[PDB]
C-alpha cells in the first residue's frame, strides 16, 4: 500500500519515535521532470533542423518554393538534406555516402502514387527517388492548422491537479509547425529505404502491401533512441469499421 | 575553481568559558530527542526529493543497511573518557 | 639466496598490490593497459647486465635494486616495506602462466589477477588492523577440564585490544564439537572476532552443515589445506593460506603485521612475532609481559621500520 | 536517565559548535546567507572551518588538519548528485570540494516541526510552586536545531574526505558506489575518537513498508 | 585472457601489412 513508515530510536532505547508518509505526488513530480525536459530536448533538436536549412540562401518563403514548379533544384536539396539530418540522427557520425544519387519529380497524377508520396529506386544501376510535388504543395496548402484547441485529460485531482501548480526572417510560428509535415514524410519514407538498403527487395511485396510487421524485422535494429512518437496514443475510432 | 580563500589555517579555541558555560544553561531544557527527529527526518524527506527530481532507482535497503545503524553494548565494564572538572 | 629489483608504477590507479615475475618479458602477458593495476612488481636481478640497463633507460615507472639473501615472505615484505617508505601492503598476484619457480614463497595467498579489479572493500575498520592468531590447546585456558582465563585482566584486555584497531583470530586445533560448550561456560563471542577449527591435523591433501542444535552462524571450516610439503616429517603449521583466505572472505584486504600465540614454535612459518605460551594449570596472573610484549611489537613500525 | 550528564556532553559538543559559530565573524542569521549570493566564499570558509573543528574532535593530537583547500558551490542542479550534497574531486593536482547552495537551503527549510508528546522531566508543586513562592541571552530551540542539523549534514561529508584522503580516488568512488563502509563501524586506533562521534550517540531506520 | 595476446599479435600483424602499402 506504499504507505511507508519510519522510526527513530535513540541508544539505550531512552526514546522511540514513528512517522509515514507517502510515495505519492513524487511520482508526480518525477513524471513532470520527465516530460518538461524531454519535450524540451525534442523541441531543440527541431529548432537545430531548422536553423540548418536556413543557410540555403532562404530568399524565399518554403510556401513559395513549392508553389512554383519551374525549379527543381532547390527542392533536391531540400530532400538530400533532410535525409542527411534523418541519418546523423540515426548514426551520431558524420557520414557520405554512395556518391551518386538522383531525384525526378512525379509532376502529373498519372504518374502519381497512393500513400507512399516518395520511392526510392534502390539501383535501376544506380539509386534514383521521386517527388511528388503536386501532393507535397496539396499538403503545404495548410490551414488545417489553428492552435486554439482543447486536448484530453482526466482524473485531474489525481493525476492533474497538480500540474495545475507549476511553470531578417523574424518568421512566425505555423510554418516551422507545417515543416514537421515534411519530417515525418521523410522520416517514414527512410524507414522503407534503411530496410531495402540492408535487405532485398521481395519484401517489398509485404512491407509496401502492408508495413505492418515490418518493426519484427526492426527488433534488435533500432540504435537504442526513440524517434518521433511521443504523444504515443495517435489512434482513431476503430469499431466503426462496419466491414 | 575560484570560490576559496585558503591558507587561513586558524585553529580556534576562543575560550569565552564562564561567558559560554552560563550560556549554555538556557538551552538545557529543550528534548534533545524530541528534537533531534526533526533533523533526522528533513534530512531523510531532502535526500529523498533528489531521486525523484532525477528519475533515479534507490535503494531503500541499501540507505538504512548503511546509515545510522545500531551496533549494541558487548563490555561488562567501563573506560574514560573526555570531561571538564570545570572550576 | 638472490638479488632482487622492484618496479614501483608511477600512478597507483590501483593501490598496495604487488607481482612477481619471471621473465622481464612477461610484460607481454599483460598487454595494454593491464599494467595499470599493480603498485609494484618484485623481479629476480638481471643476470644480463643489459636487461639492468634497459630498465635504467626506462621511464614509464619508478624502480630499486638491492640485495635479499633473506628469502623469506616476511623478510622481503620488511626489506620493500623500507624501500617504499609505506606499513601496508597489497597482495601478490599471479597468473596461468606459472609464476617463477621462487617456490620458498610457497605458503601464502596467491591472487588470481584478474579478481584484482573484481575485489571489493570493507567496513570492517576504519584504518589498516595488525592481527593477532591464537588457540585453544593449552593455550589461555587452565588446563583443567573446567578452565579459567589466565586472568580476568587478560579477559577484559582482549575486549579493550579492540581500541588498537587490531584483529583477532582464534583457530583451536581441539576437537569442533567441545568448543561451543566452552564459549557457552565462557562466552567471548561480543570480544573475539574470528572463530576456526579441526587445524590439528596435515591430511593427504591430494588429487588422489553445522548448527543444527542451537543456530550458531559458523562454518564448516572445510579441509582446503595441500600437503603443501610432500615430505616424511611431522608438522602442522598455522596456514597463511587459509587465514588470508579467511580474512578477504570477511573481505579484510590489507593489513600492517601478523603475530601467533602458540605453544608449538613449529608451527611457526616465518610468522612476524611468536609468543610461546606458557603451559598453565592454574591462573598464572603474568599477562603483563604479554601485553608488553604485544605493544612493543605492533610499535616497532612506530620508527617506520621494525628493525 | 544516568546518561544524562553524557547528554549533557553532547549538548557540551553542540555549544562549543555554535560558540566558535558566533565568535568567527558570524554577521547574520545564517539562512539569509545561504538565501544570498555573494559571501558564499565567507560560507566555504566557515564550512572549512568546521571540518576543522570537526577533525579537532575526531582526532585533536595533531593542530593541522589541512593548511589550504579548494572550494566551489555550485548553483545547478544538473551538477549535483541525489544523497550526496557535497563532493570532493582531484584534478591534476587540483584538489577540490564542491557544493550545491540551492539543496541546504531546502534543507534548512524544512525545520518546522515543534514539541510533540515524550516522556518529560518531573513537574512538582514543590518544584514549580516554589519558586513561585521565591528563590541579549536568549536562542530557540529550532534556532540551534538549523545550526545542530547543518552541523549533522557535515559528518558524512568528513567521513568521506576522510577515506579519500587515505585510499585515494579509486576507493572514494567505491564508498561512494557502496556507502556500507560507514555500517557499524567505531574500530579505530584510540587518536581517532571514533566512540566519540554522533554515529555513535542515537539511531534511526525506516520502518519499511511492504 | 591468454586469447588477448593473441589477438594482438593478430593485430600487429594486421597493421604491418597495413602501413607499408
Amino acid at each position: 500500500c506504499n504507505k511507508v513508515r519510519t522510526v527513530t530510536e535513540i541508544v539505550n532505547s531512552d526514546e522511540k519515535i514513528q512517522k509515514t508518509y507517502e510515495l505519492a505526488e513524487f511520482d508526480l513530480k518525477n513524471l513532470s521532470s520527465l516530460e518538461s525536459y524531454e519535450t524540451l530536448k525534442i523541441k531543440l533538436a527541431l529548432s537545430k533542423y531548422m536553423a540548418m536549412l536556413s543557410t540555403l540562401e532562404m530568399t524565399q518563403p518554403l510556401l513559395e518554393i513549392f508553389r512554383n514548379k519551374a525549379d527543381t533544384r532547390q527542392i533536391a536539396a531540400v530532400v538530400f538534406s533532410t535525409l542527411a539530418f534523418i541519418h546523423n540522427r540515426f548514426h551520431p557520425l558524420v557520414t557520405n555516402f554512395t556518391n551518386k544519387m538522383e531525384f525526378v519529380v512525379t509532376e502529373t497524377n498519372d504518374t502519381s502514387i497512393p500513400g507512399e508520396p516518395i520511392l526510392f529506386t534502390e539501383n535501376e544501376g544506380v539509386l534514383l527517388c521521386s517527388v511528388d510535388r503536386p501532393s507535397i504543395v496539396k499538403m503545404l496548402s495548410r490551414e488545417f492548422d489553428t492552435e486554439a484547441l482543447v486536448n484530453f485529460e482526466n482524473d485531474n485531482c489525481n493525476v492533474r491537479i497538480a500540474k495545475t501548480f507549476g511553470a531578417d526572417f523574424s518568421i512566425t510560428e505555423v510554418e516551422a509547425t507545417q515543416y514537421l509535415t515534411l519530417l515525418l514524410t521523410v522520416e517514414h519514407a527512410y524507414l522503407h529505404y534503411y530496410i531495402f538498403k540492408n535487405y532485398g527487395v521481395f519484401e517489398y511485396c509485404k512491407s509496401l502491401t502492408d508495413h505492418s510487421l515490418f518493426t519484427n524485422k526492426l527488433r534488435s535494429t533500432m540504435s537504442t533512441k526513440t524517434s518521433n512518437l511521443l504523444l504515443s496514443k495517435f489512434k482513431f475510432t476503430i469499431e466503426d469499421f462496419d466491414k | 575553481p575560484q570560490q576559496y580563500i585558503n591558507s587561513g589555517t586558524e585553529i580556534p579555541f576562543c575560550d569565552d568559558a564562564e561567558f559560554l558555560n552560563r550560556l549554555l544553561k538556557h538551552i538545557d531544557p529543550y528534548p534533545l530527542s524530541r528534537m533531534y527527529y526533526n533533523a533526522a527526518n528533513t534530512m531523510f524527506y531532502t535526500t529523498m526529493e533528489n531521486y525523484a527530481v532525477s528519475n533515479c532507482k534507490f535503494n531503500i535497503e541499501d540507505y538504512n543497511n548503511i546509515f545510522k545503524v545500531m551496533e549494541n553494548i558487548r563490555k561488562h565494564s567501563n573506560k574514560n573518557s573526555n570531561d571538564q572538572d570545570e572550576l | 639466496q638472490s638479488k632482487w629489483i622492484c618496479l614501483r608504477l608511477n600512478d597507483a590507479i590501483i593501490k598496495r598490490h604487488v607481482l612477481v615475475l619471471s621473465e622481464y618479458a612477461d610484460l607481454k602477458y599483460l598487454g595494454f593497459e593491464k599494467y595499470k593495476f599493480f603498485e609494484y612488481v618484485i623481479f629476480q636481478f638481471c643476470n644480463d647486465p643489459q636487461l639492468c640497463k634497459i630498465i635504467e633507460n626506462n621511464y614509464n615507472y619508478c624502480m630499486q635494486i638491492f640485495k635479499a639473501p633473506a628469502d623469506d615472505m616476511r623478510d622481503i615484505r620488511h626489506n620493500i616495506k623500507r624501500a617504499f617508505k609505506t606499513p601496508v601492503l597489497g597482495h601478490m598476484c599471479v597468473l596461468s602462466n606459472k609464476p617463477p619457480m621462487y617456490s620458498f614463497l610457497k605458503e601464502w595467498f596467491l591472487l588470481p589477477h584478474y579478481k584484482v579489479v573484481s575485489l571489493k572493500s570493507e567496513s570492517l575498520t576504519w584504518g589498516f588492523p595488525h592481527v593477532v592468531v591464537f588457540d585453544l590447546d593449552s593455550t589461555l585456558i587452565t588446563e583443567e577440564e573446567q578452565v579459567e582465563i589466565r586472568d580476568p585482566f587478560v579477559y577484559d584486555s582482549l575486549q579493550e585490544l579492540h581500541e588498537m584497531g587490531c584483529v583477532l583470530v582464534l583457530w583451536s586445533y581441539g576437537s569442533r564439537d567441545h568448543v561451543a560448550h566452552s564459549m557457552r561456560d565462557v562466552d567471548l563471542e561480543g570480544y573475539f572476532d574470528i572463530i576456526i577449527s579441526e587445524g590439528s591435523t596435515v591430511q593427504e591433501e591430494r588429487s588422489d552443515i553445522v548448527d543444527y542444535n542451537l543456530k550458531k552462524r559458523f562454518i564448516e571450516n572445510k579441509f582446503v589445506f595441500d600437503i603443501h610439503n610432500h615430505r616424511s616429517d611431522n608438522n602442522i603449521p598455522k596456514s597463511p593460506k587459509i587465514v588470508i583466505k579467511y580474512l578477504s572472505d570477511k573481505n579484510v584486504n590489507f593489513f600492517k603485521s601478523i603475530t601467533l600465540v602458540d605453544d608449538l614454535p613449529t608451527n611457526n612459518y616465518a610468522y612476524d612475532f611468536y609468543v610461546k605460551v606458557k603451559r598453565c594449570p592454574t591462573p598464572v596472573q603474568d599477562w603483563e609481559h604479554y601485553h608488553n610484549e604485544i605493544i612493543q611489537n605492533i610499535m616497532d613500525y612506530e620508527q617506520y621500520f621494525i628493525k
